[PDB]
């Protein structure tokens, strides 16, 4: 590992402390009352999708 | 952006309906209850950018300390303008450029 | 040896325009563990000091050996490189706290700027 570049970075990937706080960008609360559809259009085909 | 009560002028905290499942903003201080638009109750930004481009005034371009350039404008093709950073001062901040033009006054980039 | 120094120290200040000018259109490369205004610092920083280091080896090596500093530097009694550089080519970059001078005006560091 110490000649080798890959598996260095690849430990150093696991070493390294990540928290969901650094990988995610924005949250948000919706209203739905339907609990096998949903009101957004954009995630609609995703989720249905899902549960299909 | 949260809506205000139209006979108290209080705030509108959004409220459910068990029985007609509904969200409805409802004043705490009345009974006036209005017909939410939007399922968006929340919206959290942990990276943000607004505030970047915010900080624009209509009379900059009479300020003596900043700098001209000659850069083309997008609008009208004037030769003159004047160019700034980026108002935002966290520690994250881009070094990108804000120019403003003498006739028509819009923010433009040049990328 | 004059023309030679202000040659160098013209090339450096271009070379640092280059480095502004790459910040200013996202194409500048950011030092690991370091943020773009930091990493840009540090670049800066490190481009004039090679600038007077090498206005200053010109500095020293025009010298004669009957000159007087240099006789004195040599003997090890008093002096040293980075005093004859500052005397006859180039004082240099100026420190505080480790950084450069701070903007203390409004986004400037004097209003002559
Ligand atoms: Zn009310
Ligand atoms: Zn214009």
């Amino acid at each position: 590992i110490a000649l080798d570049i890959e598996k260095a970075k690849v430990i150093q990937s696991s070493i390294e402390y990540t928290t969901l706080k650094n990988v995610t960008s924005a949250t948000e609360i919706y209203y739905d009352p339907d609990p096998t559809s949903t009101v957004i259009e954009e995630d609609f085909d995703t989720v249905e999708a899902y549960f299909s | 952006s949260f809506r205000f009560c139209l006979e108290c002028n209080n705030m509108l905290y959004p409220k459910e309906d068990k029985e007609n499942q509904r969200l409805l903003y409802s004043c705490r201080n009345c009974d006036y209850t209005e017909l939410a638009e939007d399922p968006k109750v929340y919206r959290h930004e942990l990276i943000t950018n607004i505030g970047e481009t915010a900080g624009i005034v209509d009379d900059i371009g009479q300020d003596p300390t900043l700098p001209r350039s000659d850069k083309e404008c997008p609008e009208c093709h004037s030769r003159d303008c004047v160019f700034f950073q980026s108002q935002q001062r966290r520690k994250d901040t881009n070094m990108t450029l804000f120019y403003v033009c003498l006739n028509c006054k819009k923010t433009f980039r040049d990328e | 040896t004059m023309k030679e120094i202000t040659h160098a120290i013209s090339s450096a200040k271009e070379q640092v325009q280059e480095i502004i000018y790459k910040a200013q259109h996202n194409e500048l490369e950011l030092k690991p563990g370091m943020t773009l205004r930091e990493s840009f610092e540090g670049e800066v920083s490190r481009t004039l000091n090679d600038a007077r280091d090498s206005a200053g080896r010109s500095a020293e090596m025009n010298l004669k050996d009957l000159n007087n500093v240099k006789q004195m530097v040599s003997a090890g009694s008093k002096g040293s490189f980075i005093n004859i550089a500052q005397m006859s080519a180039c004082v240099g970059q100026q420190m505080v706290e480790g950084k450069r001078i701070a903007f203390g005006f409004a986004d400037r560091s004097l209003p002559h700027f």
